[PDB]
């Protein structure tokens, strides 16, 4: 018909004949086609496909269908291909199969359906709708999944995971990273994460981190990445404040000869998740308080108004056990550098010989001597293995060590399962107070609103880190109440009224 | 239709209306919620041009009004070497 | 837009928009000239329409305008000029703008038409007056300005 | 005994605790937006945290930069004099 | 103050100008003093030391005007018969509001947009209420 007026007809009537060619044919069995429309969806036929797209596009109210019919189809193949995983590599298998899902469905749109980006909206929908699946009742594990595929992959293995493919493995991991709609839990566990992979030296290379930093930089904006770059940064600027300690220590007018070698990770108080919650009062041994008080000296000197605060659960070190005919060395946690001073002195000591010498609570003393006993440096000198009053404990005089490097802190290296609930109890109470200044804000600011249009101005600002709910936000509200914020307006529960 | 325009050291510089409304701006700050249809002030407060520059700008207005239709070599409008510079940002801020 | 936003500009700094608004823009001696001929209206608007930079600065300091108002057949094709410059207003090319020479557009009219032409198509903008001071004056406008006014007098 | 060598960690913070610039609104210790570009140029070590008697931290570039044509402090509109 | 480019915070500016948009596009009442402060918020914000807040401020108000017309979509959308009368009065209500904001928003859409495929804030709250007011009611709207 379009070749038939194109020989038969002024050009003035080119369109409007082919719009009747249109309406009589296509739009009028819109009902028949739309019904089929699910089903040319579903078994995806593509020569169907786009010749009912093409036919679609012409009528006005035909579109629409087949791009909700699309989404879902697209919405259930990525649940039944995400939706079955069990563990394993459950990590890398989730990220891949959201990666599978979009590369599949993005050359479908594009060589299919004209690289339409209505359906590449519906496409994003669908990708943000799977990636966010959640359990009935439960919370979701997406951001959990990414931040392990991260750990994962950039951690330092001989599994054969080489560099040069990294770099562009992440570029297709920032497209399901895209789809979190939960990134603030994400920002998180990938920040302890790091934490953890730079402290210990896991990260198998600092530039791949840096392309991590700044991949979820360009992702989301540079306040999002802010405390990660700071960390990042700060592990590359310690090696060469470390190499200005080792002057510095030689500018001095008395050569003082501290007897051990100096390797300090200066961070950032503000950036890392490091937080000594207890009291914790460490007792420096007499070889470590003389390091100690000359470097914060050093800081009190050089770098003025930096005060310090001086964590030991994530520094190690090596002590010469010479009582045993040297059988091997050892890397050793901090915390214990006390628990075996005072065996330097005494054979046997007890919780009365010790307390004088760690002076903190008993729930670091349980645990750190439980860190030897099960290793079998210290050996209980009575039979009541359990913790009691006394305890007496002895070091162990026939016991060896068998490897070369004996290290104790394996169970360092491993995120256990427990602190990860401790991290979304944080990331909770961090959304609960962003979400407290939010509704102050709006609340100072337009003194008057109602309680189906508070939410979703709330929603308008808390949009860019995560995705508030409805039951927890209303939650959020009688906290307000309580603190003398807000109260129910007189005439109707609705409104609101500032005090 | 005589509106007001207030400076930042309080000094009022009240000119006619079709005078005021050849910059932009203080037309949309006319328009909107600020008309006030009731012939009885017009105010307009300039929290931030200054009283030496906002004269230059009604000046400004005056002589483009008189001047907007000649094409005739009108005369050069005398900016000083120091309200230049600051009359300037007067102008981006008050659309020509 | 594409083509626009990768910036092409002939060996004299003359980009897409000059050379369409340039009568001095070869065609070669095939079917062309019977109907494709320079400057063109159509050409210019659909150049404006892609998002081409209208105050674009060649070697020389000429823009669009200091080119079209150089039209020698001001009167046989002189609705097309006339459409040109209008467009060229129409999308933000500043009349006041001094090529390298120091020349406003009407100092590079050569025809009255032209002349009269830009004269009817400005705005008095004590914007303009308050960027010739400046100029003239040789005041250090660097950071003192918002980023616009910045290259607004390196127009002047 | 002895140590043969001791690995350390120590966090530190600014007694007058401030977040970021806000000029370039980059973080102090990180790169200001001048510096964060060319950064073969750069040492790492030019972006020095510059503080000022209203107890405000700023990038060395960005507070140089914003004193070479004015002279109050960026956020409280006060004379800025380097501490 | 004066008209050299200061810097200012996005966030605190963007409170204080959201108060009085939000009394524009629904046609409540916002004082002089406040309507012509709010032109030296916009005027400092596309001006702001060292690099201009005008994108930042434009796709705010996107966000927010997107935002506003979901919430009165919603609104429309709730009442069954009335939709007609609901969506003629938050019409009206923002039309009016549109080309008050048009009005407000005018550094912006002079010195900004037009000097660079952006759309003019009168322009974009338009073409904004057919896209999340109108399209998604297209069935509905005709069918009474
Ligand atoms: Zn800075
Ligand atoms: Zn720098
Ligand atoms: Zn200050």
């Amino acid at each position: 018909e379009e070749i038939r007026c194109r020989k038969y007809l002024h050009p003035s009537s080119y369109t409007k004949v082919i719009h009747e060619c249109q309406q009589r044919m296509v739009a009028d069995h819109l009902q028949f086609l739309h019904a089929e429309c699910h089903n040319i969806i579903r078994q995806e036929k593509k020569n169907d496909m786009a010749n009912m797209y093409v036919l679609l596009r012409a009528v006005s109210t035909g579109l629409p269908h087949m791009i909700q019919e699309l989404q879902n189809h697209i919405h259930d193949e990525g649940l039944r291909a995400t939706s079955n995983l069990t563990q394993e590599n459950m990590p890398t298998l989730f990220v891949e199969s959201v990666l599978e899902v979009h590369g599949k469905f993005v050359q479908l749109i594009n060589t299919v359906l004209n690289g339409d980006q209505h359906f590449m909206s519906a496409l994003d929908k669908a990708l943000t709708s799977v990636v966010n699946y959640r359990e009935p009742k439960s919370v979701c594990k997406a951001p959990e999944l990414l931040a392990k595929y991260c750990d994962n992959l950039l951690k330092k293995s001989a599994k054969g995971m080489t560099e040069n493919e990294v770099e562009d493995r992440l570029t297709s991991f920032i497209t399901v990273f895209k789809y979190i709609d939960d990134k603030d839990v994400f920002q998180k566990f990938y920040a302890r994460m790091l934490a953890k992979r730079l402290i210990h030296g896991l990260s198998m290379s600092m530039d791949s981190e840096e392309a991590m930093i700044n991949k979820l930089k360009q992702a989301c904006g540079y306040e999002f990445t802010s405390k990660l770059h700071r960390m990042y940064t700060d592990m590359s600027v310690s090696a060469d404040l470390n190499n200005k300690f080792n002057n510095f220590i030689k500018n001095q007018d008395t050569v003082i000869d501290l007897g051990i070698s100096f390797q300090i990770y200066v961070l950032q108080a503000g950036a890392w998740p490091l937080t000594q919650a207890p009291s914790s009062t460490f007792a420096i041994p007499q070889e470590l308080e003389k390091s100690v008080q000359m470097f914060e000296l050093f800081y009190s000197q050089h770098f003025s108004g930096r005060k310090l605060t001086w964590l030991h659960y994530l520094c190690t070190g090596e002590v010469k056990m010479n009582y045993l005919g040297k059988p091997y060395v050892a890397m050793v946690t901090t915390y214990q550098m006390a628990v075996l001073l005072a065996f330097n002195n005494s054979e046997t000591v007890s919780y009365k010989e010790l307390q004088d010498s760690t002076q903190m609570n008993e729930k670091e003393l349980t645990k750190t001597i439980k860190s030897l006993l099960d290793v079998k440096m210290i050996n209980h000198d009575s039979e009541k293995e359990d913790i009691d009053a006394e305890s007496s404990f002895s070091l162990n005089m026939n016991f060896s060590s068998k490897r070369t490097k004996f290290k104790i802190t394996t169970s360092m290296q491993k995120d256990t399962p427990q602190e990860m609930e401790q991290t979304r109890s944080a990331v909770d109470e961090d959304r609960k107070m962003y979400l407290q200044a939010a509704i102050v804000r709006i609340m100072k600011a337009r003194k008057v609103l109602r309680h189906n249009a508070l939410i979703q101005e709330v929603i308008s600002q808390s949009r860019a880190r995560f995705n508030p709910s409805i039951s927890m936000i209303k939650k959020c509200i009688e906290v307000l109440i309580d603190k003398q914020y807000i109260e129910r307006s007189q005439a109707s529960a609705d409104e609101y009224s500032y005090v | 239709m005589y509106v007001k325009l207030i400076s930042s050291d309080g000094h009022e510089f009240i000119v006619k209306r079709e005078h005021a409304l050849t910059s932009g701006t203080i037309k949309a700050m006319l328009s909107g919620p600020g008309q006030f249809a009731e012939n009885e002030t017009n105010e307009v407060n300039f929290r931030e041009i200054p009283s030496h520059v906002l004269s230059k700008v009604c000046m400004y207005f005056t002589y483009k009004v008189r001047y907007t239709n000649s094409s005739t070599e009108i005369p050069e409008f005398p900016i000083a070497p120091e309200i230049a510079l600051e009359l300037l940002m007067a102008a981006n801020f008050l659309d020509c | 837009y594409n083509l626009i936003h990768l910036d092409p500009r002939t060996r004299e700094g003359f980009t897409l928009l000059h050379l369409a608004v340039n009568s001095n823009t070869p065609v070669d001696d095939f079917h062309t000239n019977d109907v494709c001929s320079f400057p063109n209206a159509l050409v210019t608007k659909l150049l404006l329409d892609c998002g081409a930079e209208v105050n674009a600065v060649d070697n020389e300091g000429n823009s669009a305008l200091h080119i079209i108002v150089q039209y020698n057949r001001p009167i046989s094709d002189f609705l097309t000029l006339h459409s040109i410059i209008i467009s060229l207003v129409e999308a933000g090319a500043h009349t006041d703008m001094t090529n390298k020479q120091n020349k406003t557009p009407l100092d590079k009219s050569t025809t009255g038409v032209s002349e009269i032409l830009l004269k009817t198509q400005m705005k008095m903008s004590l914007k303009c007056l308050a960027a010739r001071a400046v100029r003239a004056n040789d005041i250090n406008y660097q950071d003192q300005i918002p980023r616009t006014l910045e290259e607004f007098v390196g127009f002047h | 005994f002895e140590v043969k060598k001791w690995n350390a960690v120590a966090l530190w913070a600014w007694d007058i605790v401030v977040d970021n610039c806000a000029i370039c609104r980059n973080h102090i210790m990180d790169l200001c937006i001048e510096c964060q570009a060319n950064q073969a140029s750069a040492t790492s070590e030019e972006c020095t945290v510059a503080w000022g008697v209203c107890n405000h931290a700023f990038h060395f570039h960005c507070i140089s930069r914003w004193l070479k044509t004015r002279q109050v402090c960026p956020l409280d509109n006060r004379e800025w004099e380097f501490q | 103050t004066s008209l050299k480019p200061r810097v200012v915070d996005f966030d605190e500016t963007w409170n204080k100008l959201l108060t009085t948009i939000k009394a524009v596009v629904m046609l409540e009442y916002v004082e002089r003093a406040t309507w012509n402060d709010r032109f030296s918020d916009i005027y400092a914000l596309c001006v702001a030391y060292p690099e201009p807040l005008g994108e930042r401020l434009y796709t705010e108000t996107k966000i927010f005007l997107e935002n506003h017309v979901r919430h009165l979509h919603k609104r429309v959308l709730e009442s069954e018969e009335q939709v007609l009368v609901m969506y003629h009065r938050y019409w009206e209500e923002y039309s009016k509001g549109a080309d008050y904001m048009d009005c407000l928003y005018r550094y912006l859409n002079t010195q900004f947009i037009k000097k660079n495929p952006l759309m003019e804030i009168g322009e974009l709250a338009l073409d904004m209420w057919r896209k999340l007011m109108v399209e998604p009611l297209q069935a509905i709207l005709i069918r009474m």
